[PDB]
């Protein structure tokens, strides 16, 4: 019922019901069309900004798909992992997190530790795959 | 609690400020005329038929005009377009010769529609003539042309002039098949970015805006170029709004943005013909043949009372920031011809209007409401051919004359002002504003002030009570 | 065994036993080669068509992989789903589909609703994750 | 612990505890930065040698992600497959592979057959998807 | 110039190495030529014909 970025002001609890709205639009764009009409049109000043707009869109998509591949969350929107939040990243209660906080505010106050959560989330998945090799 | 685990949400509405490469997109109806415009070329992808705007309700964002990176990108794009268009055109090196120039003797009708009664184009144009070699040795043929006084300079040996640009740079004659009509341009971001637009009506330059909306890309921005007044663009919504980087720093230009348009009506009542003379192999040079028929100075009409009340509202708003000082506009104090004179483009002809009856007044106390008459203000405008649009970054140009009568009716939607730094007038409370000033970027900070580019970060991490099901 | 598009005229029943032959060739191409011999050769007329034929190959691969990620079918060739057919899209029987049509005719009958079947597929996968986060 | 490629000399069984170190650096680089300071700066000599470095990074990453998707190993670092080893590719015992060779030496030993193992691995996953369609 | 020239390394001097060449170029406007002198090193000029030219 919401548009793109329509839930940026809502609380985290009510803004997680519109995840697909912001997820359908990481590749789709106007840029993929050719032109109004087809010198050297491929090296016009605006024929180059379109070439680098296509590469930027592809790379932006592949920066998040790269992580989901390592974390084991490929093909999922809400992926539940096995890394225990140790409350050093944030000690706020479950109520205070999902009930007056927005997704923008939450990302800011844990912005110091995302460089460490990313490496922990990768190591847990690797330890999962080693355990299956000598178990099956 | 003690049973929390990390959960990964993909697609969360979280962004961050970033700078990107906004490509161009323009509608099909304006183009497909096969006129081959300069800026809004055919290379722009077609725009979306139904643009989408999404209103983020509880979002306050720090907008910062005067530090927007979309203005710089548009300036580089405009400069690159202008340089690219002139590249295949014809150089004017063979015209860097010695011209012998004298007065002009014109015949005309009597009445000449003497409604303005301003003057005639004589004492502004000249014949200039130059040698060409012929078959018989030591025999020369005179080639004639009519040149404006602003394009020729007298070096030595009086009655012997030369073109203005022959010692600075090489000027290419603008190709006659390209148009200077501004077609709107939409600036669209790649996928993964968005443009936050502040919907607040009474919004100054910088600060927290609490009515943000999300757009895929901007509205129609016309690349129209003007110096003293921001012509022919978009009006404000709430009321007349005055914006500057710092109102206490007189080195900063002030932009007054209006909410009701004022129509200016510029016309060239003369008859200019056109004659082509071949210069070099395969290159030709278009020159003003003669002026037969009506002769009169080009001029702009502006309704008197509309401007007379727009100035009143602008003064009423200006006096808010300067509380106890009387506001009085004055004409420009000096500079180049693009600053002292209101410079603009009309159907490919480059006009420089005077604009002194517009900006010469004082506002003391509004003690009485003096009534006046419905009068029309006439501004005499000169015309230039050798055009140096940007001081040293742009390519020089020669604008071929346009046959017939020229008339553009345009909208005034902004004013550029500059304050004078009085020091000892503590008892003589007075502030003087002078039009013009500023660079070309201030023509685009009046359109890209609402927007701000952000980049989406759709990957989020939050604690939930999920534990991943271990397989066994 | 058939080659590329070799079973495009065969019925959907027998054309679905060779899905891998048309799937191995969505990124592999001759374009990854450098040249006959290695100014500014990256700007030659033949050197710009080769740059835009590499971005086209990448983009055409991602627009089909992007959908697979959202529907939960990443890493699978044939992917079942919990979305029921309403027969408004097509009211044919089982035999009339897998024994009486080729893949091209089938994709022309439901060309109306693929813009809507994609949205139903995305919502179902999202509803699987919400129903699983608030359940474990 | 080791840095990038730091365990290139260790044996197969001991250098497999550092797979995440070389897997985290297939898209991340320095190239994504714009410049020291930003005519047509995108046609400089080093504006093209950087544009084609961004495209080479994407194709190198997408080249292996394509195979992981076909084989059914998307979102996994170590993936077990149902393809038996016929020992004609290599008949070395368990202790002569994981405790005696190197990942470079091993991959050069079976470089003959990697063009066939890729086909076998892809087709085996296709048979698994056919089986579950006629099973559920 | 100065006579002493600070002859500390006493290697020589740049006489007999430069030449004072005068030529004709065009002004900003093509039709009027002008005569200009310049000091060219002897490694940058060759003697074609019609000696002293
Ligand atoms: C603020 O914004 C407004 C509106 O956007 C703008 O006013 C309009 O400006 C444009 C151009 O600046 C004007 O359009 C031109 O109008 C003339 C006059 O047309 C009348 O007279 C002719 C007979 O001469 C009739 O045929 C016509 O029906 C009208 O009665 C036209 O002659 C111009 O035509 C040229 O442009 C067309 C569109 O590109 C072409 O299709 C056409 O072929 C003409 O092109 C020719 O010249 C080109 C070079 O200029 C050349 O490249 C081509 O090959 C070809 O030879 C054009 O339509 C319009 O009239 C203005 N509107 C009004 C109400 O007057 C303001 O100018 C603007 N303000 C500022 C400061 O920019
Ligand atoms: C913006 O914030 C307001 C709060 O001022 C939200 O309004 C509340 O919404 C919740 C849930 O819908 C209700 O239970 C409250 O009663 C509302 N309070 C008021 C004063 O209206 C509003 O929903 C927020 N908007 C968005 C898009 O998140
Ligand atoms: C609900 O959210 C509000 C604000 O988002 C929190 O209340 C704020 O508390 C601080 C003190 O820590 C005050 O300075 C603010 O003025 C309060 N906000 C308002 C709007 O008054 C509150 O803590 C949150 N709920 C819980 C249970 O913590
Ligand atoms: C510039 O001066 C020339 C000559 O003085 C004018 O051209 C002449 O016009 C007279 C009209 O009485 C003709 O008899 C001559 O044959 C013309 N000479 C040439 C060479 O064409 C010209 O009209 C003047 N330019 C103006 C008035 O704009
Ligand atoms: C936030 O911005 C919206 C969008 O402009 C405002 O809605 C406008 O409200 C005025 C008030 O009468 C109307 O005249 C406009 O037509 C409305 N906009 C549109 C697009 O129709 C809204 O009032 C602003 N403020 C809040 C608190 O939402
Ligand atoms: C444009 O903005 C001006 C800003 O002054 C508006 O003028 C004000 O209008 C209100 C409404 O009646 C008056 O109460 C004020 O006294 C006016 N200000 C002055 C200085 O006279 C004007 O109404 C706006 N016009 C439109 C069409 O929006
Ligand atoms: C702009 O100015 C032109 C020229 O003054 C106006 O065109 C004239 O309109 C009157 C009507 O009052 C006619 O009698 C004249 O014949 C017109 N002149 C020409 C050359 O056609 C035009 O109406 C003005 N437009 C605006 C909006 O003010
Ligand atoms: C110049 O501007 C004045 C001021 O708007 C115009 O006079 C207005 O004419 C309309 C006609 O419907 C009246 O309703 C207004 O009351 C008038 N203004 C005032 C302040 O009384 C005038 O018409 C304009 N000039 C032309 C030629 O249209
Ligand atoms: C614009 O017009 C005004 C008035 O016609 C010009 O101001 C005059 O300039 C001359 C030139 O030196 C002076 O002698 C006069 O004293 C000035 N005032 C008046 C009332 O004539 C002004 O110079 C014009 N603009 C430009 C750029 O020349
Ligand atoms: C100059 O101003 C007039 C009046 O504001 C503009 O005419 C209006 O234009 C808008 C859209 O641009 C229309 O929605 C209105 O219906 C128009 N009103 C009338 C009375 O025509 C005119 O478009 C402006 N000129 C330019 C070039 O923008
Ligand atoms: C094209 O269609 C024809 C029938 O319309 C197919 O011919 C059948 O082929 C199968 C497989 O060999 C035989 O068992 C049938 O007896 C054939 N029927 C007839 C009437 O000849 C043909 O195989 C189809 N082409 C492909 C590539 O499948
Ligand atoms: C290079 O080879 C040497 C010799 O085999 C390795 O050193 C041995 O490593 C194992 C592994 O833990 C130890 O148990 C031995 O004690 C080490 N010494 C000897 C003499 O065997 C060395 O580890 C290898 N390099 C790397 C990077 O693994
Ligand atoms: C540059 O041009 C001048 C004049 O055209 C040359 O000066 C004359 O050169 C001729 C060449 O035979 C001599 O006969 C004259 O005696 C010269 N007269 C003067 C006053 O100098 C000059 O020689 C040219 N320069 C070069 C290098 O040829
Ligand atoms: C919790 O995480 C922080 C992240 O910086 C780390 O410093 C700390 O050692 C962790 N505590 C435990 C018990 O793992
Ligand atoms: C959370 O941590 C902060 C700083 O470490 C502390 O000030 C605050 O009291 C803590 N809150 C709880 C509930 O432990
Ligand atoms: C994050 O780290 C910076 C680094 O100095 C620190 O100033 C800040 O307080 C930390 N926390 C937040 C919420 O920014
Ligand atoms: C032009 O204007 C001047 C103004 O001084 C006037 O004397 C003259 O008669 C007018 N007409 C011509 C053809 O010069
Ligand atoms: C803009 O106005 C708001 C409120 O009127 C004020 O808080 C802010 O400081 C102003 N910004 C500038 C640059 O004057
Ligand atoms: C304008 O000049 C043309 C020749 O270029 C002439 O035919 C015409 O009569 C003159 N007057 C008008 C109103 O066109
Ligand atoms: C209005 O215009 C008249 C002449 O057009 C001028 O004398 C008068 O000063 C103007 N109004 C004000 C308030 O200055
Ligand atoms: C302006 O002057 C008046 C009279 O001296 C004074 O009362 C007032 O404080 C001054 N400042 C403002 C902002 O009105
Ligand atoms: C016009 O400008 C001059 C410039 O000094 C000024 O003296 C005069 O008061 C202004 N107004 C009029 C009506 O002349
Ligand atoms: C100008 O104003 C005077 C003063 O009342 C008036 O008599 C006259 O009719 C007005 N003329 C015009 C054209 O408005
Ligand atoms: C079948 O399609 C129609 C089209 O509007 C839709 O309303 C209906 O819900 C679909 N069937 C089911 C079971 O949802
Ligand atoms: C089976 O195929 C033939 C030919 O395509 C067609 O005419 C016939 O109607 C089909 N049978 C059914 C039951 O639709
Ligand atoms: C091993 O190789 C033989 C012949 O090369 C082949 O028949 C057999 O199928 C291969 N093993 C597997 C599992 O395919
Ligand atoms: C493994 O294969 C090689 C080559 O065919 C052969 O020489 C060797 O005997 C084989 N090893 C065993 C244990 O059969
Ligand atoms: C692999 O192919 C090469 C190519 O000639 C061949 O020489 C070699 O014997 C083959 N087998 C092995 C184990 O290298
Ligand atoms: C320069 O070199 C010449 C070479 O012959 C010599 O005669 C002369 O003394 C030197 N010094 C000066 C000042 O000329």
């Amino acid at each position: 019922i919401f548009g793109f970025l329509g839930a940026a002001g809502s609380t985290m609890g009510a803004a997680s019901n519109t995840l697909t709205v912001q997820a359908r639009q990481l590749l789709s764009g106007i840029v993929q069309q050719q032109s109004n009409l087809p010198h050297l049109l491929q090296l016009t000043v605006w024929g180059i900004k379109q070439l680098q707009a296509r590469v930027l869109a592809v790379e932006r998509y592949l920066e998040v798909q790269k992580f989901l591949g390592l974390w084991g969350c490929s093909g999922k929107i809400i992926c539940c992992t096995a890394v225990p939040w140790n409350s050093t990243w944030s000690n706020k209660s479950f109520e205070q997190i999902w009930n007056n906080m927005t997704w923008i505010e939450w990302e800011r106050e844990i912005s110091n530790y995302t460089s460490q959560i990313y490496d922990i989330l990768t190591e847990s998945q690797f330890q999962q795959d080693i355990n299956e090799v000598d178990l099956l | 609690a003690e049973n929390l685990w990390v959960t990964v949400y993909y697609g969360v509405p979280v962004w961050k400020d970033a700078d990107t490469t906004l490509f161009c997109a323009s509608d099909a109806k304006a183009h497909e005329t096969e006129a081959h415009n300069i800026w809004a070329t055919h290379a722009c992808v077609p725009t979306d038929p139904n643009p989408q705007e999404i209103y983020m309700e509880n979002v306050t964002e720090n907008f910062n005009m005067w530090k927007n990176n979309m203005v710089e990108q548009m300036q580089e794009d405009i400069i690159s377009l202008w340089d690219q268009s002139l590249k295949p055109c014809v150089k004017l090196t063979p015209l860097c010769v010695t011209l012998s120039c004298t007065n002009v003797t014109l015949t005309n009708v009597n009445y000449t529609n003497n409604f303005p009664n301003i003057g005639n184009i004589t004492d502004e144009v000249r014949n200039c003539s130059f040698n060409v070699t012929t078959e018989i040795r030591d025999k020369k043929q005179k080639v004639y042309a009519l040149f404006y006084k602003l394009d020729i300079v007298q070096m030595e040996n009086k009655n012997s002039y030369r073109l203005i640009n022959c010692n600075t740079s090489v000027c290419k004659q603008a190709c006659p098949k390209i148009s200077f009509d501004p077609i709107p341009i939409h600036y669209c971001t790649p996928a993964g970015y968005a443009i936050l637009k502040c919907n607040e009506k009474n919004f100054n330059g910088t600060g927290p805006c609490k009515n943000v909306s999300s757009v895929q890309c901007t509205h129609g921005i016309k690349p129209v170029v003007s110096t003293q007044l921001l012509l022919n663009g978009s009006l404000a919504e709430g009321e007349i709004i005055i914006r500057s980087e710092n109102l206490t720093n007189n080195a900063k230009t002030i932009i007054v943005h209006l909410n009701k348009s004022v129509e200016i009506n510029c016309t060239r009542p003369s008859n200019n013909t056109r004659t082509s003379v071949t210069i070099g192999p395969g290159q030709v040079f278009y020159r003003t043949g003669d002026i037969i028929g009506d002769i009169r100075k080009a001029y702009c009409e502006i309704n008197g009372t509309k401007w007379n009340e727009t100035l009143k509202q602008v003064v009423g708003k200006l006096k808010e920031h300067f509380p106890n000082k009387t506001i009085s506009f004055q004409p420009p104090s000096g500079g180049d011809l693009e600053i002292t004179m209101h410079h603009f483009n009309c159907r490919g002809e480059f006009f420089y209007c005077n604009t002194t009856q517009l900006f010469n007044s004082t506002w003391i106390n509004s003690t009485t409401i003096k009534e006046y008459n419905d009068t029309i203000i006439y501004l005499p405008c000169k015309i230039k051919q050798i055009i140096n649009m940007w001081q040293g970054v742009g390519q020089c140009m020669y604008a071929p004359p346009i046959r017939g009568k020229i008339n553009c009716v345009s909208n005034i939607t902004g004013i550029l002002l500059t304050r004078d730094g009085g020091d000892a007038n503590a008892t003589n409370d007075t502030e003087t504003f002078r039009p013009g000033g500023g660079n070309i970027k201030d023509n685009w900070r009046s359109e890209l002030y609402k927007y701000k580019v952000v980049q989406i970060e759709p990957l989020g991490i939050a604690p939930t009570k999920c534990k991943r099901r271990v397989v066994e």
